[PDB]
């Protein structure tokens, strides 16, 4: 009732899961806004792109 | 602004958007882009306000340097080879360098950063327009040069851009920033098949651009800007707030409703390139699009949030300014799936 | 086919035009004559099918589950009418609306030639459930157990999505005519192990699989009576349909990739009547129970024996309907102490005898007492197991011995004993709830006189 | 703390509304004694009446369309024919041999 | 391809770098994009004339103008920024953010 | 397939003159009537969302929706039958125009093909 | 007896500038409800 | 064909309409001073229209049918009750204020359409400006909290940020003991429970607060009560000064344009008056909204639009 149905089941499958995303949407979500940052990620991924894929 | 210059900027976006899909020469598209762009400039800042101003030069940055590396790309595939037609390329840097341009146009991840922005700046007329005609000449121009098209690029890009949609929209309280977040997600989806079939790209193009003409036209109706502003919804007009949710329903992609029609024919079409990984990814990540959407419908009209004292005056008043075409828009979001063969006329 | 798709989609309109105090009438008179006419489905041959048009075809696998959906709705309604009765004309027709499309698509999934046809009325089915629990239900942990129940089924069937449209891509064809005449053995290769994982993911976990149910407690207590109705007695079925008609394409991997969930079920229904045994609220109990049978419906399935198949599909008719009489008596406890536990409201036999003998009789057959089909269901999957393995015997017994000893527990507890002092509003059983209860009751006690009309496709 | 400890404007919870006490036998259908004694009348006439038990005769009297007594008779045949001349009854090979095509070994 | 597009190739490069470097004072930003579009010129120029296309001859004075017009706009919104703030400082936009 | 570079294409024609030797759908077409339906369906919604009494509000209104609907559908479904028939055309044509591609298999019978056989235990 | 139904506590979820409030995104504030932000002539001396 | 921008773009204009009469006017004073019947002959000599004083039931005359509705449909608050009990625990006090400002301001955008449509100019009572005196009067007196006016604040700014100021401010100075035994000739048992320091801190808050920052964007006329009688002067006056620091010379046609198309359509002039802040006084349960709706809907004439109420007598229904 407790151990496995009520702990351990939830924490596999769906708390693992909502925990998860909602650490990806906080990492993806939390930009101060400021296009510095964003145009040195610009930056980055153009050369990322001109070098890895050919 | 005045109605008659209103109305001309309106038509010279429009003209931009129409120049870029019927020309064939690569300095007409280039012309087409930087009409478009000069033209919706002053439309973001229609309603004067320190966020519009910003959005309109964050808009214009990022758009400037997508058209420069446009012309970048344009003037590499002329020296390695003397053509101006639109074409697949014939230089393998150019098409990288012209695909990240088109790419940067649309907001396709990582370019995505300037959407949610530039889309909770301006109003939402003006979101509106941003988010359904502003995706029509890169999405042409793209499937004119399909066949050039590195795959890996675009797939990563597409894939990119969907994982980042689902993600940045579990965060948003604002309806505006939900939108582009959607939006991005919905381009990523686009982007992910035009390798192998660019009718699929078009049908996907007209479902969604269906399902957010409908989504913001409801959201004007009821202006509402937020989730609270629009919890209150209930308490004035129901039937808008059940018209929403079934359309929030729609654009998650649950069947038996339009949504599900392009996902559906995308992974089909995916499916007959031996692409399996892919497809099952792109679906278990829209997941996420539709858990965002449930929370509104579970904060917009599933229940009943706590209503003001006021409201009761706004009982007594109708809405004086009409939506035309929005039923259309409502039943083509919802009730268009049993039609899907109709796609054969190549939309 | 369409003698019974064209009338469930003329309710709506009838409901709509109908006056405001007369939509219930109209609503379980014209349901109950569809519920009538959908018995000329039972009349099946033992040759291939009824195939009525190339979109459509009903077996008798699909025959008794399409009458048990088409009689059920009259029921929901009866059950629905008490605690709507302070509900706007509006929206108790939205809310009859909602249960004449679940009908619609659940009629519509059982038929369902082409298996993409199936998948999209079998997912379409989602929606209207979603709303009725999200919407009408009565405690905030609704939202959660609808988010659940979306989440879990979504997530297992997407795979069977993108399998679907793989499979016709090669074979050409989806049809399940097509299918089962043109079918080939599959390979052992790590693909077609995938290949059979996404077939087999979307229909165990709405068994649901043991581990794969933590959504079905909480979409079946946080909702409506009529919601936890169609959720144990028809909605829990699908999978198991859907089971019988794939797994004619997962041969002969199915011979070992059915370990782990032989194992997962045969485990699962021992610790899902042991949870039975301590537990202090009546849904929840009752869930519990679906979920044991289901197991029990899982391995019949896996074991792949005409013996198996015929308990299955025995075990699913008699299932749903002890499940809705069940949920029905403790909705008809709930209206009166608006507690759903199950230790307060006490000794009701003294002041409610007829709904005592309702309580005995739901809980007998809950108990698969024979001759009654679930029984019959029980003993034809039990033999097929020891046919399988002789050590199989040692798990359903034991099975046996907790359903007995749990059924018997709710009955006593609630039933039984000194009444509560302080619980004064005991009113008389109404006369709805009463022909509610007999209307659950009686098909049970009539189908056990013929028993091969639920024995499935291979009797 | 001049706050009135009421967090906001509500209604007070209202209180079941017994069906027997403003009218007795009262059938639990509806607040309205016509409708709800026609509510009554109707379910019990479709549901035992009509669905329930003519269901049930028609059901009962189904026309063999499984084919059992044809299977009956068509097995009481077969075996008073191979009795009759002495016939193994049931053979070990479901289809003649002469038309399968073994693939030769040569091994 | 000989030194002299590499020259201007790599000169637009350096400008898109310090575009996308952004430092401070979006005027630097509008002087990136507008070196951008003069190397961008330089080697149009130099490509079209070489091979002798005849007609190509006007493509860049048009390409001019339409920078020319993109780079009024864009001084345009930079003034507007600065009524708000006093300067054009590049961190004061950061009311919008994601 | 992507048949938008196919020879003798006209660039903007919704019916090329070829498509009137297919049978045109008839006017009791379930699809159209689907959009008859879908028609009717706007109409309700327009009359839901201005406020006014769902079912009989503007008949004339609620005429034009449907009236709009099964025309654009009519001429919808003409266009998809015709893009399907030239689907069909050119696959037939390049079956037909390259046969070492498509041979034919020699039609071999169940009782001399050997399956395995999986006992279920 | 009656149906739960949000409250003003329930509300003041969706309240925030964003869902899932962390320490560095605690300092956010919402938006204005009207989106506009508040704003927040030389002399010279002509000497002889 | 209601004004929109297609009527602007082939003809309408509302600056050929303004002849220097418009000079929107509002008078404001303290409680029983006779502003109402100076405002009255103001509009009188003139030829402007008057508005009287915004009250409770002001939007249910504007609305199907004049005659006000319930209380518990129209304002759920009373002045008498705040007069009896000012200090009581449903939060009366800041309802009635809430409501009597969004009263106010559907009122002022009334007149603004007035003069806006027709160039003719109109007269107020108390506006949108001043109406914050007694929300002070209430604060000192500690009738209502700090939260109730914050959230005032954030209202009045989010909606008058978009509106002109009158040209004309006339202020009628009654001393207190003065309208004290106005007020206890007047027979009302509910007024005569407004303490002294209520009429003087609303007298407070128009002197050191309105109208000195109204002073530096209009014209103000402080009048006392004896100079308020004789309305020839207090036209002369109102004549006399131009008004040249004011917003008003700078509107011209498209501001025009802008402005009527707030004014109108009203559900965007009461758009910000409703605000998701939850303030315990003007907030409202789920269950009590809902079925206090459900009641407003089944009036006679407000189920459906104006034209397509059957009930009323409305004809040709399935026609329009
Ligand atoms: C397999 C496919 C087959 C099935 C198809 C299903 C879809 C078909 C219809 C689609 C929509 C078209 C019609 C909808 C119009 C909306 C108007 C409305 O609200 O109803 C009020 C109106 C009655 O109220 P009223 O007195 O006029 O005024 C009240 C106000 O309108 C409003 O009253 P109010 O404001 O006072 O009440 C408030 C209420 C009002 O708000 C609403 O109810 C809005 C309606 C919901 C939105 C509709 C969704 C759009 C289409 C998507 C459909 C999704 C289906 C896919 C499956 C997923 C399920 C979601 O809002 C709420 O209560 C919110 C809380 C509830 C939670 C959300 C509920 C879930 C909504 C999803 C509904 C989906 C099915 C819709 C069925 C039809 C509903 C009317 O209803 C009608 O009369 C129209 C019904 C249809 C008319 C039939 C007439 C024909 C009969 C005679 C001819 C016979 C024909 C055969 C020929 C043979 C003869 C011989
Ligand atoms: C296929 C892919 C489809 C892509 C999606 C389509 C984009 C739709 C948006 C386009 C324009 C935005 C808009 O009209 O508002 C959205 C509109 C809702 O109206 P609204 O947002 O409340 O209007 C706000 C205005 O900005 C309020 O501004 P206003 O009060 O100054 O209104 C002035 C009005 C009145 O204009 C005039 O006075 C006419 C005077 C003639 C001047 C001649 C000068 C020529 C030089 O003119 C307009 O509203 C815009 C003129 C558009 C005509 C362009 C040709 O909804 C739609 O237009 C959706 C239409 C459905 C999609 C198109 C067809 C289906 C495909
Ligand atoms: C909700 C679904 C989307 C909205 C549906 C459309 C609603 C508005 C449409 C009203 C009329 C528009 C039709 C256009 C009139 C003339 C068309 C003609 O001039 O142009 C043709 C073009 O016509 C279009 O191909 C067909 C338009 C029909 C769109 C509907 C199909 C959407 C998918 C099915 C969803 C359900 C639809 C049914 C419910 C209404 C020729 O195309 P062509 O210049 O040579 O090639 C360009 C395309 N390429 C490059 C890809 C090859
Ligand atoms: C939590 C509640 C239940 C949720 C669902 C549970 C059901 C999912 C379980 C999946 C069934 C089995 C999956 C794969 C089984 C293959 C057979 C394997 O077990 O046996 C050996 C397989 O060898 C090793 O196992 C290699 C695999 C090791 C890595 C796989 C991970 C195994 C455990 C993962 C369980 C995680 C479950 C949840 C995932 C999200 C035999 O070795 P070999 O004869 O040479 O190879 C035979 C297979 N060939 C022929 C195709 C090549
Ligand atoms: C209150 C105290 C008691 C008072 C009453 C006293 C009388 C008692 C007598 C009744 C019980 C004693 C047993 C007597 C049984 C005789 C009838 C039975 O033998 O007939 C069966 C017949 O019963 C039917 O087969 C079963 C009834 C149908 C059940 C369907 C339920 C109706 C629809 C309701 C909705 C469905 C919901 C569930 C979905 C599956 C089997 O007959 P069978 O020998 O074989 O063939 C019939 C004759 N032939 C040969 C000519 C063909
Ligand atoms: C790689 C990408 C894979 C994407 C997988 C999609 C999973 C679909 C669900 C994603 C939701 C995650 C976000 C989330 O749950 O938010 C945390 C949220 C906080 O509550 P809020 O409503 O957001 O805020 C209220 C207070 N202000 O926590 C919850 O309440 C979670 C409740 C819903 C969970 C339902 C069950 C979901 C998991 C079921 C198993 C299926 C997993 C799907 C993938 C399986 C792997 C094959
Ligand atoms: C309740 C939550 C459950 C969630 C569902 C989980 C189901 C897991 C099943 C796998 C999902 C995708 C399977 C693909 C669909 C079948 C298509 C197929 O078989 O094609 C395979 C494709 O096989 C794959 O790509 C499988 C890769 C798996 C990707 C996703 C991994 C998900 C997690 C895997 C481990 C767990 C699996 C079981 C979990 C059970 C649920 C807990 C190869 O085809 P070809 O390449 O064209 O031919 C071979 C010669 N080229
Ligand atoms: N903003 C307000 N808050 C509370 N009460 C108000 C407000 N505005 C007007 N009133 C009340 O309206 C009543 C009548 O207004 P007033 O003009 O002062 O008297 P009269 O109509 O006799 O000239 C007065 O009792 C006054 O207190």
């Amino acid at each position: 009732s407790s151990l496995l149905d009520l702990i351990w089941l939830e924490t596999i499958l769906p708390k693992t899961t909502s925990f998860i995303q909602m650490k990806m949407s906080i990492m993806v979500s939390n930009q101060k806004g400021l296009i510095k940052l964003y145009f040195l990620s610009f930056l980055i991924t153009i050369m990322i792109s001109m070098t890895l894929f050919n | 602004m005045n109605p008659i210059i209103y109305t001309t900027l309106i038509m010279t976006v429009m003209s931009g958007t129409m120049l870029v899909m019927i020309s064939s020469h690569w300095l007409l598209i280039w012309i087409g882009f930087e009409m478009n762009l000069l033209a919706m400039i002053p439309v973001l800042m229609k309603n004067f306000n320190p966020r519009a101003t910003e959005a309109a030069t964050k808009y214009f940055l990022t758009q400037a340097t997508a058209s420069m590396m446009l012309m970048m790309a344009i003037i590499i595939n002329l020296l390695y080879s003397g053509q101006w037609t639109i074409t697949k390329m014939f230089n393998p840097v150019a098409m990288t360098m012209m695909t990240m341009a088109l790419a940067m146009k649309l907001g396709l991840s990582p370019f995505h950063f300037w959407v949610p922005e530039v889309t909770q700046g301006i109003s939402l007329q003006a979101g509106l327009l941003l988010l359904t005609w502003q995706k029509l000449a890169p999405l042409s121009v793209l499937c004119q040069i399909s066949q050039s098209i590195n795959p890996n690029l675009m797939l990563t890009m597409a894939m990119l851009s969907i994982l980042i949609g689902g993600w940045g929209g579990l965060n948003q309280t604002q309806l505006r920033k939900i939108m582009a977040y959607s939006s991005i997600a919905h381009m990523g989806w686009m982007t992910a098949v035009l390798p192998y079939n660019t009718t699929m790209t078009i049908l996907n193009l007209l479902i969604y651009i269906t399902m957010t003409l409908a989504m913001f036209m409801l959201l004007i109706h009821s202006s509402a800007t937020t989730t609270l502003s629009l919890s209150h919804t209930w308490n004035k007009m129901p039937v808008i707030t059940s018209l929403m949710m079934v359309t929030l329903l729609s654009m998650g992609g649950l069947p038996p409703l339009s949504g599900f029609m392009p996902k559906w024919m995308i992974i089909q079409e995916m499916t007959k390139n031996e692409s399996i990984i892919m497809p099952t990814l792109m679906a278990m990540t829209a997941l996420l699009n539709l858990y965002f959407y449930m929370r509104l419908a579970y904060s917009s009209s599933l229940t009943m949030f706590p209503s003001t004292n006021n409201m009761k005056m706004k009982w007594q008043f109708e809405h004086t300014k009409q939506m035309k075409l929005l039923p259309t828009m409502i039943v083509l979001s919802t009730l268009v799936l049993p039609m899907t063969p109709a796609l054969s006329s190549l939309n | 086919m369409l003698k019974i798709i064209i009338p469930t989609t003329m309710l709506l309109p009838m409901t709509w035009m109908s006056k405001h105090n007369m939509i219930w009438i109209n609503a379980t008179v014209h349901s109950l004559l569809i519920s009538l006419i959908s018995l000329s489905l039972l009349n099946q041959l033992g040759e291939n099918s009824l195939n009525f048009s190339l979109t459509f075809f009903s077996d008798s696998l699909s025959a008794p589950l399409l009458v048990l959906t088409t009689w059920l709705l009259p029921l929901m309604l009866m059950a629905s009418q008490s605690h709507l009765s302070k509900e706007t004309t509006t929206r108790k027709k939205l809310y009859i609306t909602m249960l004449i499309l679940l009908q619609l698509f659940l009629i519509m999934t059982f038929t369902a030639t082409e298996l993409i046809l199936f998948y999209i009325l079998f997912e379409a089915t989602l929606v209207p459930t979603l709303i009725i629990i999200t919407r009408w239900g009565n405690q905030t942990e609704r939202l959660n157990a609808g988010l659940y129940f979306l989440f879990y089924t979504l997530a297992g069937s997407l795979p069977l999505l993108v399998a679907l449209v793989y499979i016709q891509n090669t074979t050409g064809s989806l049809n399940f005519l097509i299918i089962h005449y043109w079918s080939h053995p599959l390979s052992n290769s790590w693909s077609n192990i995938f290949m059979w994982l996404a077939c087999i993911m979307a229909f165990m976990v709405k068994m649901p699989l043991y581990g794969l149910h933590l959504w079905l407690p909480k979409a079946h207590v946080e909702a409506p009576i009529a919601g936890s109705m169609v959720l144990a007695a028809v909605l829990l079925k699908l999978g198991g349909y859907g089971m019988m008609r794939i797994t004619t394409i997962l041969n002969p991997l199915t011979n070992y990739m059915a370990y782990p969930f032989l194992m997962l079920s045969m485990w699962g229904m021992i610790m899902t009547s042991s949870i039975c045994l301590r537990q202090t609220d009546l849904k929840s109990l009752i869930a519990y129970s679906s979920v044991s049978h289901m197991a029990l419906v899982i391995v019949a399935i896996m074991i792949q024996t005409p013996w198996s198949f015929m308990g299955a599909t025995a075990l699913m008719i008699a299932h749903g309907l002890t499940s809705s009489m069940l949920f029905c008596l403790a909705n008809t406890n709930y209206e009166r102490v608006h507690s759903r536990t199950m230790i307060l409201a006490r000794g009701l036999q003294t002041l409610l005898p007829l709904m005592a003998t309702w309580w005995l009789v739901a809980s007998l057959t809950n108990l698969a007492l024979p001759p009654s089909i679930n029984l019959i269901g029980e003993l034809f999957i039990i033999t097929a197991s020891f046919s399988w393995s002789n050590i199989t015997i040692i798990l359903m017994g034991m099975n046996m011995m907790i359903t007995a000893l749990y059924s018997l527990y709710m009955l006593i507890t609630t039933q039984r004993g000194k009444y509560t002092h302080h619980i004064n509003n005991i009113k008389p059983s109404f006369t709805r709830e009463n022909a509610l209860m007999a209307l659950h009751i009686l098909p049970l006690l009539l189908l056990t006189l013929n028993p091969k009309m639920i024995l499935g496709p291979l009797y | 703390p001049p706050e009135p400890t009421i967090r906001l404007q509500e209604d007070p919870d209202p209180e079941d509304e017994n069906l027997y006490e403003k009218n007795p036998d009262s059938h639990g259908y509806d607040k309205d004694p016509i409708v709800d004694l026609w509510n009554m009348r109707v379910v019990f006439f479709f549901g035992f009446s009509i669905v329930l038990v003519l269901g049930s005769t028609f059901v009962a009297y189904l026309p063999d369309y499984r084919m059992q007594e044809w299977a009956r008779r068509e097995a009481e045949r077969l075996v008073k024919y191979r009795e009759a001349n002495g016939l193994p009854l049931m053979e070990s090979n479901c289809f003649d041999p002469n038309k399968i095509q073994l693939p030769e070994d040569e091994d | 391809m000989p030194l002299v597009y590499m020259n201007i190739i790599m000169a637009f490069a350096i400008a898109l770098a310090g575009l996308l470097m952004y430092r401070s004072h979006l005027m630097s930003s509008l002087l990136c994009l507008e070196g951008m579009m003069l190397s961008l010129f330089i080697m149009s120029t130099l490509i079209i004339l070489n091979t002798h296309f005849t007609l190509a001859n006007m493509m860049p004075i048009i390409l001019l103008v339409f920078a020319a017009c993109e780079a009024a706009l864009g001084l345009s919104l930079l003034v507007m920024v600065s009524n708000t703030y006093g300067t054009d400082y590049v961190q004061n936009l950061n009311l919008l953010q994601c | 397939t992507m048949m938008s570079g196919r020879p003798g294409r006209v660039p903007l024609q919704f019916l090329p003159n070829e498509a009137r030797s297919l049978p045109p759908p008839k006017l009791t077409d379930p699809r159209l009537v689907y959009m008859g339906f879908l028609g009717y369906c706007s109409g309700l919604i327009d009359n839901a969302i201005r406020r006014r009494p769902v079912v009989s509000a503007g008949l004339h209104r609620q005429l034009l929706y449907v009236t709009s609907f099964v025309f654009f559908g009519y001429y919808l479904l003409k266009r998809q039958d015709y893009m399907y028939a030239l689907r069909d055309h050119d696959m037939f044509a390049y079956v037909k125009s390259h046969p070492e591609d498509f041979p034919e298999k020699d039609k071999k019978t169940y009782g001399e093909i050997l399956e395995e056989f999986h006992p279920v235990r | 007896a009656r149906q739960w139904q949000p409250d003003v506590e329930w509300a003041e979820q969706f309240g925030g500038a964003v869902m899932y409030p962390t320490k560095e995104t605690a300092h956010w504030k919402p938006p204005p409800w009207n989106d506009v932000d508040p704003p927040k002539n030389l002399t010279l001396n002509f000497g002889p | 064909l209601q004004y929109g921008p297609l009527a602007f773009v082939l003809g309408e204009r509302t600056t050929r309409k303004l002849t220097e009469t418009s000079k929107v006017i509002t008078v404001d004073g303290n409680i029983c001073s006779g502003k109402g019947r100076l405002a009255r002959e103001i509009a009188e000599k003139l030829g402007l229209r008057h508005f009287p004083e915004a009250g409770i039931h002001y939007a249910d005359s504007t609305t199907g049918d004049g005659k006000p509705l319930d209380v518990q449909l129209s304002g759920n608050c009373s002045l008498e009750k705040f007069y009896d009990d000012p200090k009581s625990n449903d939060g009366n006090s800041y309802r009635l204020q809430s409501w009597l400002y969004a009263s106010r301001l559907l009122q002022y955008a009334d007149a603004l359409e007035h003069l806006l449509s027709t160039g003719q100019g109109v007269v107020l009572e108390r506006s949108i400006y001043s109406d914050f005196v007694f929300l002070e009067a209430m604060y000192r007196q500690g009738f209502i909290r700090k939260q109730c006016v914050e959230h005032y604040n954030e209202v009045k700014k989010v909606t008058a940020c978009e509106y002109l100021p009158p040209h004309v401010v006339v202020y009628v100075d009654v001393p207190v003991p003065e309208i004290q035994s106005r007020i206890q000739k007047k027979g009302n048992p509910h007024e005569m429970k407004i303490t002294a320091a209520y009429l003087q801190d609303i007298e407070n808050a128009y002197k050191k607060t309105f109208l000195p920052e109204m002073s530096e964007k209009c014209e103000v006329l402080q009048y006392s009560a004896r100079e308020a009688e004789d309305a020839e002067k207090v036209v002369e006056d109102i004549e006399y000064l131009k008004c040249d620091k004011g917003p008003w010379p700078d509107q011209d046609d498209r501001t025009f344009h802008r402005l009527r198309m707030l004014v109108q359509n009203k559900l965007e002039v009461l758009n910000y008056t409703t605000i998701p802040v939850y303030l315990p006084e003007i907030t409202i349960g789920a269950h009590q909204s809902d079925r206090v709706f459900q009641k407003f809907t089944e009036l006679p004439g407000r189920k459906y639009s104006p034209g397509y109420n059957e009930d009323v007598g409305d004809k040709w229904i399935w026609l329009k």
